[PDB]
RNA sequence: GUAAAGCGCACGCAGGCGGUUUGUUAAGUCAGAUGUGAAAUCCCCGGGCUCAACCUGGGAACUGCAUCUGAUACUGGCAAGCUUGAGUCUCGUAGAGGGGGGUAGAAUUCCAGGUGUAGCGGUGAAAUGCGUAGAGAUCUGGAGGAAUACCGGUGGCGAAGGCGGCCCCCUGGACGAAGACUGACGCUCAGGUGCGAAAGCGUGGGGAGCAAACAGGAUUAGAUACCCUGGUAGUCCACGCCGUAAACGAUGUCGACUUGGAGGUUGUGCCCUUGAGGCGUGGCUUCCGGAGCUAACGCGUUAAGUCGACCGCCUGGGGAGUAC
């Protein structure tokens, strides 16, 4: 059963880009959306939206570029049953900077560089390069 | 794209999830080539041919299928435009270096029968050499006057001329095919979804494209 | 499975009101029925292993059901047990 | 998957993991600070022995443990709900699913008798064997045991093993439909529990056919075999024991995404239903196959593709699944 909702979003995305699928959908939620917002304000997807009233949806429109899809590498990190929490100076550097690492800080779902510069640690989430 | 009302779609239900973004409908089982998105590529893609076509663009036409074949000659021969309507050879493009050897032969042998130079030898060895042209000209004909890889290329339907397409892109030759439903477009950089045959669909775009290729040279 | 009559009947007796089979307490009782009854069918034959599966399955389900009740409302839990003479 | 390696299969305690919204907390988590983290090593910058080894000044490091102050996104505690997960109900759906009891017809063998006469049976040939004490064949009556031709299939059901005539009785599960209801009650699971083909073991029954053993006969150089003529255990039954299999998809379970084509199976919505006809849309199941994966063979929306939760197992071959 859905023991890890986060992964699904990530998995759903990578699979889409590989399937040339326009966008993607899924039952949104606090974190789900917040995470997507990072992918948006960074450059990995066209945009995103939360449809439905009682039942949350998610119009996570995947983005593409030239003769290839945007997201070329996106995996989980702080997976369940093996949560990973790191400090400010203990934050990884996805693809030497070219990529990004979505991290959950006490301030919000920031990015490696972001939270890092702010001066605070946080639970990683993925290495969407 | 008004004339497009003379070819519509084709192929029952075999198609290919790759040509899906180009299907108007599927009435009476058989799909329907989305003529609406075919128009944009009709010209845009066609216009590009005129480009290189301007400088004696060696536009090589392809199509061995019954209908096309007999017609390919006319449309292409309308000018420098080369063509091949008798089953593509294995390497006539990539292995041009070795394939050409037949071209030279066909040429010299062609002249043999041309002027007073073929008449001689026993009917056996005499008529034997006739056979050669009876075939060499069948495939080497629409290329014998070609001096190396064509400036570009243009085939009727890729799904059948697969071999041709491969040799092209393998050498780095642009591809313009009119593949329909049951056809892999990924092998063509300029796809033109349209009936792979149809008495009109063939002759139509044939001379239609030949225009900007023969009439399009300044 | 269970007698339509006895089924609906046993429901109203524990239902939070009426026509609420899904009700927690309800499930237990309704389940305990075929449970306490199958005993006979099983007492006889005995080698009806395949049928045992259904029993053992629904049996374990009762537990997994009661534990819940005791977790989200110690009240109802301690009650139902009584009316059903459960817990040893 | 085939190289070493998916427990034969289930149920499930501990354990691990936990859909969703808000509030609350602030334990994990992050930050700041204060302790403590001996010195010497190590490291960087710098000195002193002609240099170097060496000695040394300072700092960094000491990944750590604790206390205090906060931060609240995430995990967790709590309270309150939510409904998509799971389950309950109603209604149908098909079925070699299970236990018990009946029961029919086809054939086999055997017994009795009628008819009839010199063969039958068997093989590659034979031979043993059965026949004049009358076989075989044929007809009539009867005794009994085991198994259900046809339907029947790429079929169906089941956790696995496995399960086919028909009839009833007791009984479990799976599926669709509209909805009505409970409200995360879930997934997985070491140990544990239970189910386990065949052969085998115990007690007591039953015994037609087949058949280890055994006995002849033939084959052969030999033939403790294959082949022939007989034939015991057993096979069948009841209750108990034994737990193994190439217990095989040689592929653990649960959940989510990822182009297609062809066909079987059963449920359901709709169409002059005017038709079996057509369209959809669920569960299951074969075949081909793309992407991708693969050492290749191959797998391919029923994955061995792309991910997540949990478990089992592998670490060269022989010795050895042997000894103790
Ligand atoms: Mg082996
Ligand atoms: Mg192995
Ligand atoms: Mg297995
Ligand atoms: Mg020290
Ligand atoms: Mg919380
Ligand atoms: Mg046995
Ligand atoms: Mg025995
Ligand atoms: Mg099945
Ligand atoms: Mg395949």
């Amino acid at each position: 059963s859905m023991q890890d909702p986060i992964a699904d979003m990530l998995t759903r995305i990578r699979n889409g880009q590989a399937a040339n699928k326009a966008a993607v959908t899924m039952p949104s939620s606090k974190l789900k959306v917040a995470i997507a917002n990072v992918l948006k304000e960074e450059g990995f997807i066209e945009d995103f939206k939360v449809e439905g009233d009682t039942k949350p949806e998610l119009e996570l429109t995947l983005k593409y570029f030239q003769g290839k899809a945007v997201v070329e590498s996106i995996q989980r990190v702080s997976r369940p049953g093996l949560r990973i929490y790191k400090r400010k100076d203990e934050l990884p550097k996805v693809m030497a900077g070219l990529g990004i690492a979505v991290v959950s800080t006490s301030k919000g779902v920031m990015t490696d560089r972001a939270a890092r510069q702010a001066g605070l640690g946080g639970e990683i989430i993925c290495y969407v390069a | 794209m008004l004339k497009a009302g003379v070819h519509f779609g084709h192929q029952t239900r075999y198609w290919n999830p790759k040509m899906k973004p180009f299907i108007f409908g599927a009435r009476n089982k058989v799909h329907i080539i989305n003529l609406e998105k075919t128009v944009p590529m009709f010209n845009e893609a066609l216009a590009e041919l005129n480009k290189i076509a301007s400088r004696k663009g060696k536009i090589l036409f392809v199509g061995t299928k019954r209908a096309a074949s007999e017609a390919v000659k006319d449309a292409a021969l309308s000018c420098d435009q080369f063509f091949v309507n008798h089953r593509w050879l294995g390497g006539m493009l990539t292995n041009w270096k070795t394939v050409r050897q037949s071209i030279k032969r066909l040429k010299d042998l062609e002249t043999q029968s041309q002027d007073g130079t073929f008449d001689k030898l026993t009917k056996k060895e005499a008529l034997m050499r006739t056979r050669e042209l009876e075939k060499l000209e069948n495939s080497l004909g629409g290329i014998k006057d070609m001096g190396g890889l064509p400036d570009a290329l243009f085939v009727i339907d890729a799904d059948h001329e697969h071999i041709a397409i491969k040799e092209a892109n393998n050498l780095g030759i642009p591809v313009f095919a009119i593949v329909d439903t049951n056809s892999d477009p990924d092998g063509v950089d300029f796809v033109i979804p349209g009936n792979d045959d149809a008495i009109r669909a063939v002759t139509l775009y044939l001379g239609a494209v030949a225009a900007t290729v023969r009439e399009g040279r300044s | 499975s269970l007698s339509t009559e006895a089924t609906a009947k046993i429901v109203s007796e524990f239902g939070r009101d009426a026509n609420d089979t899904g009700s927690t307490e309800v499930q237990v009782a309704l389940l305990t029925a075929q449970i306490n009854h199958l005993q006979g069918h099983f007492a006889e034959h005995k080698k009806d292993h395949h049928s045992r599966r259904g029993l053992l399955r629904m049996v374990s389900q009762r537990r997994k059901l009661l534990d819940y009740l005791k977790r989200k409302d110690v009240a109802r839990y301690t009650r139902l047990i009584e009316r059903l003479g459960l817990r040893r």
